[PDB]
């Protein structure tokens, strides 16, 4: 887990090999690339309350708002199971209005 | 760990707090206090040096 101890980047494994008077390690490392641009927001206000992501980050390509994990791109609809509520939003700096969909109401009908 | 990626500063302290077990809800509620404490501490360290 200590960065830059074994390889340049995130670490996966190592293989040892012998040598005349030493040892040789082959480290396997994981490195991302092909980045993109996005517009973010720290919290989502709905019904006067604030919603924060459980594990992820809020992004939006320009029209719709999704939550994605930090190290890779896989957008998902903002439901009420991957977000948690904390008080009412009047002091947070960066809130943006939106609607948070829940499954219980559509499944009720 | 690759190519540098732009990221707002507040959403970096949120991750760093999430790292040590304090949930990120704390940071966004007490941001001004943290800023004032950090500035006072850096002034104190400059004076001590
Ligand atoms: C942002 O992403 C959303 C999610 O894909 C886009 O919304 C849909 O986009 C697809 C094509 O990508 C269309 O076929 C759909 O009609 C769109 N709406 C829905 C409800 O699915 C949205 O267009 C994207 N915005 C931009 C500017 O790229
Ligand atoms: C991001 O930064 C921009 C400017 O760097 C901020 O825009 C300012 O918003 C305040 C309102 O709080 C206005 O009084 C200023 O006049 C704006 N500045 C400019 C140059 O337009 C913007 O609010 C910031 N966003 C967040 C979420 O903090
Ligand atoms: C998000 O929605 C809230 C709630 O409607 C908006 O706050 C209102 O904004 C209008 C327009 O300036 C004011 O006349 C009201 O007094 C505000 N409060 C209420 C309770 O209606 C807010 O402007 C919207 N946008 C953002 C970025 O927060």
């Amino acid at each position: 887990k200590r960065v830059d101890f074994c390889g340049k980047g995130y670490h996966l494994m190592s293989f040892p090999q012998s040598a005349p008077h030493g040892v040789v390690f082959l480290h396997v490392t994981y490195v991302p690339a092909q980045e993109k641009n996005f517009t973010t927001a720290p919290a989502i206000c709905h019904d006067g309350k604030a919603h924060f992501p459980r594990e992820g980050v809020f992004v939006s390509n320009g029209t719709h708002w999704f939550v994605t994990q930090r190290n890779f791109y896989e957008p998902q609809i903002i439901t009420t199971d991957n977000t948690f509520v904390s008080g009412n939003c009047d002091v947070v700096i960066g809130i943006v209005n939106n609607t948070v969909y829940d499954p219980l109401q559509p499944e009720l009908d | 760990a690759g190519a540098a990626l732009q990221i707002p500063f507040a959403m970096q302290m949120a991750y760093r707090f999430n790292g040590i077990g304090v949930t990120q809800n704390v940071l966004y509620e007490n941001q001004k206090l943290i800023a004032n404490q950090f500035n006072s501490a850096i002034g104190k360290i400059q004076d001590s040096l």
